[PDB]
């Protein structure tokens, strides 16, 4: 399930909510803001089968059910620390971070390592790609910083040119 | 054989163990052969021949120097441009010349121009002393 | 103030860290291959000054003007100049203890002529009206001994021509990556040096032509090389010193953005305090 | 609207030509004010010249600006906007001086107004 | 925020060219007129038009005062013309 | 009243090249701050040099201060102090150290303090 930008939902909240007079909170987002968010997205979980056994009566006995779940929020130039944003950083288990800078300069999808991440991890990843991408992440979080001291410095040592053109290769 | 060392002032051209050389020196071409008696003398500009130890030779072109040739040392202070009262004169007065029309010629370093141009402009304006209160 | 100036403001100087440790970076390797380019220059000129220990001091001498004390009525220096900034004060206290020496001549009477390396040394004294004679620049960080050949030649001719009576090279001297020191040391007259050939008397060498003919030009390729060598070792100190700067403004900067976030986070708290205290008592 | 499949190959390419050609004229600002003109290469002295060239192009004179400066308004077509860019970024102008592109309009009306400057 | 988008221009007064000197402190780059050059007397408009180019130069250059030292003839005639017109 | 009609050209135009150099000098303290002092031109060394002087001379001690810092106090005359700033500012005390201004009366008591340390 993929909830397009719940950064509106949020807003249609705090409508609904001022025009009942219910008191305020931080950036006039109504007090249990964080619980309109929370009993949602805590529902994209994976059930084990014995609750999917008593759920349908025997009907199916051997499955686990699941629901994944991937909001989409909008920063205002790249303000992770907004109050929503942190809000929805706090409940879900990872973020892909679209960076406007990779965007525009025609890397896309403009994912943006290092500052990404997904805490489940290689349990989620099927074995030959666990196997294969292990080092990537890291190599490239390490790349696109040296390739920004790269600039300010001709005459590289090649111990390092062989890393920046690396890096170039995979991006 | 022999040791040789063909020596700049900015660096070294050749070193090793050598058969003979065959060398242009001022008055009249010279051949360096092992126990040679000592000798110095200035050069021409031309190619030396070095004949290496099993034989091998290879040339070296030289602007210039001067020869010395010690009981097992031979050295050849090669320099790095003609050099001539002729020449020598143009660059002094050209050494001159921009002393009296205050002349100055950029540097080459394109590096340190973008790093310093980027740095001149993040600082600028930062106005940040007055921002924090620290006094200094 | 307010919460969206300063968050620019601490981008900014993060921004201006990036630089000044990428500027400490390269100059810690371009100080490697400077020294190495130092260490490349030693042997010319040790061994030309075994060769003109044993012809000139010798057992025997050949009167030349460039050997013999003679009396002092104006000096020459040769002065080092980085060409690029961001040094430190390098330039400064060698231009101090420079201008410190030369008054110090100059109350004996004797005047002074200079001859420039470097740009940075022609901006100072062109301001502080110093006597330069002649100038080289935009040697950058490939000096070469061809471009050097200039200067050195106008003081030599003054030398010979007894316009001048003393001749210094002030410069730099790197010893280690964390200490470098100005100095003035002479270079005409030739100075005493040990070197004693006494050992050598077993031999002598045929000379070709003469022995005063090569003795005139031994000496003129070696000051050119002792200068040369001198370019080399400061060049090598000023990287050394733009590393220790940079890394320096590096910490400083680290130090800024620590008192920046402090003043951020009071704004971000009083701008939160006085929205929310805005729309609660604006109700009823 | 921007990307190839509805503004067309030849339009795409002609605008990430005139980005690039722009976003390196930033680059190399800097490097002429510290180090002067002189030391850049030949071909960044040319990028730098169809980059102005370029800068000064985007230019142009309405027919409702008339009253503020005086000068008659000019409607330029798409075809002569993408045929005057990649003209310019492929040289083909190289011999005209900078101020010959200023407010003309069309690349015809530069290269006509690069006689009489 | 309501008056300045109600009138027709504004003159912002600066704090800091008025303690440096600058005297009337106005700031040519961030102060306007929407009449503009139709209000002039047109010896006015004429002659003004390059004090705006030689003032927005020299706003664009100022960064490098602090490095000036440095900086090329060629761009030095520039950032002196700007001083000596403010 | 801080007007050349109200207190005479010299008392204004004194004041008015304090609060420049001072002004001045507010405006480095970034760069200070961040590269040191030894980046600076020249020429702005002696303004700084300069700012750091008229800061301690614009200190004076009280009579009511003695309490706390036992040092008498000082009055200063109009007069007497227009022309120890226009000193300062021209750069005739210029051989001076810092701390030679610092809590003193007239710009005499600066120049014998310096005599001190």
């Amino acid at each position: 399930i993929i909830y397009d930008d719940l950064s509106k939902q949020a807003v249609a909240y705090r409508q609904i909510s001022l025009l009942l007079r219910r008191p305020p909170g931080r950036e006039a987002f109504p007090g249990d803001v964080f619980y309109l968010h929370s009993r949602l997205l805590e529902r994209a979980a994976r059930v084990n089968a014995e609750y999917v056994e008593a759920f349908t009566k025997g009907e199916v006995k051997g499955k686990t059910g699941s629901l994944t779940a991937l909001p989409i929020i909008e920063t205002q130039a790249g303000d992770v620390s907004a109050f929503v944003p942190t809000n929805v950083i706090s409940i879900t288990d990872g973020q892909i971070f679209l960076e406007t800078n990779l965007f525009n300069a025609g890397i896309r999808p403009a994912v943006n390592p290092g500052i990404s991440v997904s805490r489940v991890g290689g349990a989620a990843q099927t074995k030959i790609m666990k196997k294969l991408s292990g080092g990537i992440r890291t190599a490239l979080a390490q790349y696109r910083e040296l390739a920004a001291f790269s600039q300010f410095a001709s005459d590289l040592d090649d111990a390092t040119r062989k890393q920046l053109d690396h890096g170039q290769k995979v991006t | 054989t022999y040791h040789l060392d063909v020596v700049s002032a900015e660096q070294q051209m050749f070193s090793g163990l050598v058969e003979k050389i065959q060398v242009t020196g001022s008055e009249g071409e010279l051949g360096i052969y092992p126990g040679h008696a000592p000798l110095l003398t200035a050069i021409k500009p031309g190619m030396i021949r070095i004949v290496k130890q099993h034989g091998h030779e290879e040339f070296i072109y030289l602007s210039g120097g001067i020869l010395e040739v010690q009981p097992g040392n031979v050295t050849v202070l090669a320099d790095t441009a003609i050099r001539g009262q002729d020449l020598d004169e143009a660059r002094a007065m050209e050494a001159k010349r921009k002393a009296e029309e205050h002349i100055s010629s950029s540097h080459g370093d394109v590096d340190y121009a973008q790093a310093s141009a980027e740095l001149a402009k993040a600082i600028a304006q930062l106005r940040v002393i007055e921002l924090t209160k620290k006094a200094m | 103030a307010g919460a969206k100036d300063i968050r620019s403001k601490i981008a900014s100087v993060q921004n201006t860290q990036k630089i000044t440790k990428a500027m400490e970076m390269v100059a810690a390797s371009k100080m490697r291959k400077s020294q190495d380019r130092m260490a490349a220059s030693r042997p010319y000129a040790e061994t030309m000054r075994k060769v003109i220990g044993h012809l000139a001091h010798g057992n025997l001498e050949y009167k030349h003007p460039y050997l013999e004390d003679r009396d002092v009525k104006r000096v020459g220096y040769l002065v080092v100049s980085t060409d690029r900034g961001l040094a430190g004060g390098l330039n400064i206290n060698l231009f101090k203890k420079l201008l410190a020496e030369m008054k110090t001549w100059t109350d004996k009477g004797v005047q002074a002529d200079l001859a420039m390396i470097g740009s940075k040394g022609v901006s100072f004294f062109n301001s502080v009206g110093g006597n330069v004679v002649a100038q080289v620049t935009g040697m950058g960080d490939n000096p070469s001994l061809s471009e050097l050949i200039g200067p050195v030649k106008v003081m030599l001719q003054a030398y010979d021509e007894g316009r001048l009576d003393k001749l210094y090279i002030v410069s730099n001297k790197f010893i280690n990556t964390m200490s470098q020191v100005p100095t003035i040391s002479q270079l005409l007259p030739l100075p005493a040096s040990d070197d004693d050939d006494l050992k050598h008397k077993s031999w002598d060498y045929l000379y070709e032509p003469d022995p005063k003919a090569l003795l005139d030009t031994l000496l003129r390729r070696y000051v050119e090389s002792q200068v040369y060598q001198g370019v080399v070792e400061n060049l090598a100190s000023e990287q050394a010193a733009r590393m220790v700067a940079m890394k320096a403004a590096t910490d400083n900067g680290g130090s800024l953005i620590k008192e920046l976030q402090l003043v951020y986070n009071k704004a971000r708290q009083a701008s939160i305090t006085q929205e929310l205290t805005e729309i609660v008592s604006g109700a009823a | 609207q921007l990307d190839p499949l509805v503004v067309g190959q030849e339009h795409y390419d002609t605008a990430r030509g005139v980005q690039s050609i722009l976003q390196r004229y930033q680059e190399l600002k800097d490097i002429i004010a510290i180090l002067g003109m002189d030391e850049l290469s030949e071909e960044d002295k040319l990028v730098v010249a169809r980059a102005r060239k370029i800068q000064r192009f985007l230019s142009q004179p309405f027919f409702v600006a008339e009253v503020f400066t005086g000068s008659p308004g000019k409607y330029v077509s798409l075809k002569d906007t993408i045929r005057g860019f990649k003209g310019i970024m492929e040289g083909e102008y190289d011999h005209l001086p900078e101020q010959a592109f200023y407010m003309v309009g069309s690349i015809e009306e530069a290269v006509e107004k690069a006689k009489k400057l």
